């Protein structure tokens, strides 16, 4: 495996950080989170959602044809 | 002006101590203090504001990553009590 100390070369970056006992674990959970999820949702709906409505449409049609075609059917046999 | 104001604000008698050690005698030093130092707080301020507010200590980390340097320096500390506390011994 690989160990801290031998990963890669980094120069010039400062990282400032706080102790957990000094900060909140949920700061603006709703205030900032909700907006954030709305935003990630917008960013991906166009790629995720369409194939699924496409399946959805074929799902309802497909079963619809199945019922009307076979069972419900016995349409005309008139004499 | 920033300097002169900082000076006036701070180089005021009651916050100064004239110290000496060696082959002297206290009276000579006292005499000299009176000769060359009398006339500093012949004023002394009305509402000035020379008070020191306590300083919040924060459990935190600052990492300045620089792989171009041959050795790492690291300094850890917890909050100490202060000059006055007997716990220091």
């Amino acid at each position: 495996g690989r160990q801290f100390g031998h990963l890669t070369r980094v120069r010039h970056v400062i990282t400032y950080s706080l102790s957990p006992f000094e900060q909140r674990a949920f700061p603006h959970y709703f205030s900032k989170g909700i907006p954030n999820v709305l935003r990630r949702t917008r960013a991906c709906i166009l790629r995720v959602a369409p194939p699924f409505v496409a399946f959805y449409l074929v799902y309802t049609w497909g079963t619809q044809e199945f019922e009307k075609s076979k069972r419900k059917n016995p349409a005309a046999y008139e004499n | 002006a920033d300097l002169t104001e900082y000076l006036s604000r701070h180089y005021k008698a009651p916050r100064m101590v004239l110290a000496a050690a060696g082959g002297l005698e206290h009276r000579q030093l006292l005499d000299l203090a009176q000769k060359h130092f009398s006339g500093l707080s012949g004023t002394y301020d009305e509402d000035a504001v020379p008070t020191l507010s306590p300083c919040r200590f924060t459990g935190s980390q600052i990492c300045h990553r620089e792989d171009g340097l041959p050795l790492a320096h690291v300094a850890i500390a917890v909050e100490g009590p202060g000059w006055a506390h007997p716990d220091n011994v």
